[PDB]
């Protein structure tokens, strides 16, 4: 039970990258996989969520259009396209997971990766 | 250490629940327990009196009450004396000399709260069994509730996984073709009897075909019956997930698979008549708990009864003369338990 | 002027 | 979005020192607020959720709790690995907004 | 003390079997011995061999093997019988043993009625045990050299008795505030053949509808698996009350059924229990299965069930969307009580 | 379980006479029900025989015609019609039980009603 | 028809004695052979069925053998009670047919 | 010269 993240890398502003979280423990849909962020020296942000059980996903007003987040349910991996990437989007993207039934904190977190723009 | 608290739309009338789900335990239900805040200074003459009302709602607005429960909370009537709960002293020694506790005992054989899918041209209300508790200032019980003195809150009545897991659901059939001198043999086991939302089930497909047809695919498929009885008896059926494989048994030949399927709401969104857990407002809930009957009763309850098999279909081929007249549809079913957990 | 909706309050 | 704002922004405790951490929600959050820590350079992990659970595994010297819009998070005594930076989350309404962190040092 | 005896034609071939009917306890069955009597110089160097047949037949005439067991007795090659020993003893040298073991998951004899439209042979599921003379088994079996014996496989009421079956229904109505209830009981769960099954009825009618009839029935249910699933619906009792319960009124009953053959002699598919040649058998007994196996078995499985069915007066500004019957059902064991 | 008969008197040669047997105890699908004359001096002789489950009666060839064997199985009674008799039917009949699956005997016998002609 | 010849037509014996009643069938009626014992004036009583199987309620000293198409009666102890007229009932084939009797005195 | 039936014999 734990979650692998990699994809992270410098790109410039206008760019385009897919972050994979490589989930293994759990199933797709009795849980809910999320991607936060957080900026060189700044708090945790909250970017993008899915929940491949009701096949619903969020996104932050900051990344609403730009982001996108999938869930390949074959093989328990989520995709983040930070397409029409800006230079204030460079953080480090933690992947996380909360119960879908029901959501009780994101309990298990990723080793985060870089984006740098 | 928390209660929920709703008040009258004038402020007058406040109801006090400690709980919005309420755990069926199939021999007894979990006490509905709270305490009413009253204002006798407004309150002249009325009386306040709570309700609880189990109701199958529209589907034109079929709506019937299936248990009706009525308690006079103030003035504290001696027919409703019942002993007091640790939440509802607490409550009363936090608000005051004017709150004044009502209990309700939910009596067995009664309906959970499901909610079924309404259909896309669909506009009315949810159709299904739900629960709620209604506390109002009245005079008499003759006079109608109004909107001004009264307080709704809807509850839910819950059912979640039994601790103990239940044998293994196996099954298997056998078929004696015309041309074939051996039999054709279908084993189909999950790999447990109660399975939680969103969990995959495997499904163990054991296939002896010794006879001279061939089995072209297999279909694997969880299917939900609802039993809903409110006029008439009928079981509706709705396949959740499915699985078709071209999976081929060769003449004289056996196959082992295992497969794996999970049922989820997204893909189920079009399927009107789909029972889903009792919503509280309009929230998204899950597919349907399985309910827990007795183990032997034969009782057919009113409302919505749902439960959940695997369907392990062979399609064989038609052919090698005899007149066809055989099934070519060599199905076994598997009943298994979908619930939540109990809550640690 | 809207419906009071459900809440919570402590016990204490 | 509802503003999750957290006092202090950083303090300062010994060994066995009780430390208390407030968040306060602009708006009513229920008690679906959880508490993180963060070591620096490491993942944020779960501490309490539910604004009073603690989550199976950390130790009991952390306690959530909660009145009206402000929740605290109060840690019984500081043990030498205890200093991290915490974070508050809601979790009642998408955006799903955090705190800015306290950090705690020696 | 004694022991079936039948030879062949020529009398060169004698086979000795125990009994005829066969008790399967659900976890086994009685294992098929027996005795062949032999004479070597007769065969001239040929091989006696036994064998033990389920057969499906339908005398058309889709005849199918279920299971199919072959011995080879004379030359000899399991620990004899006392049984077995006590009849090598009486015959001699030239008498020789047979032994077979039933699998379990194996149909009972059972015998579907003829039609009065056909006068052919039995439908139905029948063993039999076959002692011939041959060389090889590829050789076709002589009717001078071979013994046929038709045996039963049979299954006794359960000694201790089960739960009492009982089964509830309620309706709810349009214009009725309160639901009409109908409880149905019997009196015991296991019933043996030719005695009166006794039927509980309570209905309480808070509705403004009135049921006009009483209808019940004891059912038997034939499950037939060869090539395809067949569930067969035959009533072998009925009793049609003019019982009325008024609105905001209930009735308690107790109705006395007895299925027979008597009245249930030109129906044609029901399940009778296995003949040995042409004999009256009563109705099929229920076939006792394992407590959860969800298992289908190739045969037919015989279950009963009595059926109570209330008439409900129609109209109403609803109309036909609702319950003219409403009906429960009892399952209960039909069977024979076990032998002394 | 008990046997208990009535109906025998002095009729006249060429007359007609009715035998019941009130059956109690016992039930009559369950069971068969037989009659057995015994003329004065002589020995058992078995005439009518009913089995109500299968719906089938015997007579011996001395009664065949003559007699007729009826069940009420509403009143768990069974009836003998005597109708044509002669002299020589002039004897004690007992009505008998036997079971129904299976023949076992006759273990259970009627206190006799003489029939005198 | 089938003839039960019973003999011998009657017999004395003491108390204590042993008495055998043979029965004989023409042809062969299997095992179905009952017994029954009729006092003057009485209804007759099942002694034996299927020719060897005591019936319930009857003495031990009562029993039944069959040899082929001959069957035996035998008591072991003849106590007073015992003197009767015996009966041999073949039920293998219809007409039922039944003995001749066997009067048994001192 | 029908065919030999069904009997029975002491096991004796």
């Amino acid at each position: 039970v734990q979650l692998v993240e990699s994809g992270g890398g410098l790109v410039q502003p206008g760019g385009s990258l897919r972050l994979s979280c490589a989930a293994s423990g759990f199933n797709v849909y009795s849980s809910s996989i999320h991607w936060v962020r957080q900026a060189p020296g700044k708090g945790l942000e909250w970017v993008a969520s899915i929940s491949s059980y009701y096949g619903y996903t969020y996104y932050a007003d900051s990344v609403k259009g730009r982001f996108t987040i999938s869930a390949d349910t074959s093989k328990n991996t989520a995709y983040l396209q930070m397409n029409s990437l800006r230079a204030e989007d460079t953080a480090v993207y933690y992947c996380a997971r909360s119960r879908q039934f029901w959501y009780s904190g994101l309990d298990y977190w990723g080793q985060g990766t870089l984006v740098t723009v | 250490t928390r209660v929920f608290k709703k008040a009258s739309p004038n402020g007058k009338l406040t109801v006090y629940l400690g709980k919005r789900d309420f755990v069926d335990h199939i021999d007894l239900v979990d006490p509905v327990d709270g305490v009413v805040l009253v204002d006798p200074e407004y309150l002249k003459e009325r009386r306040v009196y709570v309700t609880l009302t189990c109701a199958f709602r529209y589907g034109l607005t079929f709506r019937k009450d299936l248990f009706v429960a009525n308690v006079q909370s103030f003035p504290p009537a001696p027919e409703d004396k019942k002993p007091l709960t640790r939440l509802q002293e607490r409550l009363i020694k936090k608000l005051g000399e004017h709150a004044y506790p009502f209990t309700f005992e939910i009596p067995p054989n009664l309906p959970c709260s499901v909610t079924l899918q309404p259909g896309p041209e669909d506009t009315g209300k949810a159709c299904g069994v739900d629960y709620e508790v209604k506390a109002f200032c009245a005079e008499n019980l003759e006079e109608k509730i109004h909107k001004r003195n009264s307080v709704r809150l809807v509850i839910r009545k819950v059912q979640y996984a039994p601790e103990r897991p239940g044998p293994q659901p196996t099954a298997e059939t056998t078929r004696q073709f015309l041309m074939s001198d051996k039999p054709l043999h279908l084993e189909a086991s999950l790999d447990k009897e109660i399975y939680y939302h969103g969990e995959p089930i495997s499904v163990n497909v054991h296939v002896t075909n010794n006879t001279n047809k061939t089995v072209k695919k297999i279909k694997i498929s969880v299917r939900q019956y609802a039993d809903i009885c409110l006029f008439n008896t009928a079981q509706y059926k709705c396949p959740v997930a499915m699985e078709e494989a071209d999976d081929t048994v060769a003449p004289s030949s056996t196959f082992c698979k295992v497969y794996t399927l999970t049922p989820f709401l997204a893909n189920n969104r079009e399927k009107r008549g789909l029972a889903l857990d009792g919503k509280l407002k309009h929230e998204d809930t899950n597919l349907a708990s399985s309910t827990l009957l007795r183990e032997g009763a034969n009782r057919e309850i009113l409302g919505i009864i749902v439960s959940y098999k695997v369907k392990v279909k062979l399609v064989v081929s038609r052919g090698g003369l005899l007149g066809d007249l055989a099934s070519s549809d060599v199905a076994v079913e598997l009943p298994f338990t979908l619930m939540h957990p109990k809550p640690k | 002027t809207f419906t009071p909706s459900t809440t919570d309050t402590s016990t204490r | 979005d509802i503003q999750m704002t957290q006092s202090p922004s950083s303090l300062s405790a010994s060994v066995g020192d009780r430390v208390t951490i407030t968040c306060r929600a602009s708006q009513s959050v229920s008690s679906a607020v959880a508490w993180y820590q963060q070591k620096p350079g490491k993942a944020p992990k779960l501490l309490i959720y539910s604004a009073s659970s603690l989550y199976s595994g950390v130790p009991s010297r952390f306690s959530g709790s909660r009145s009206g819009t402000d929740f605290t998070l109060t840690i019984s005594s500081l043990q030498p690995e205890d200093f991290a930076t915490y974070y508050c989350q809601q979790y009642k309404y998408v955006p799903v907004t955090f705190g800015q962190g306290t950090k705690v040092e020696i």
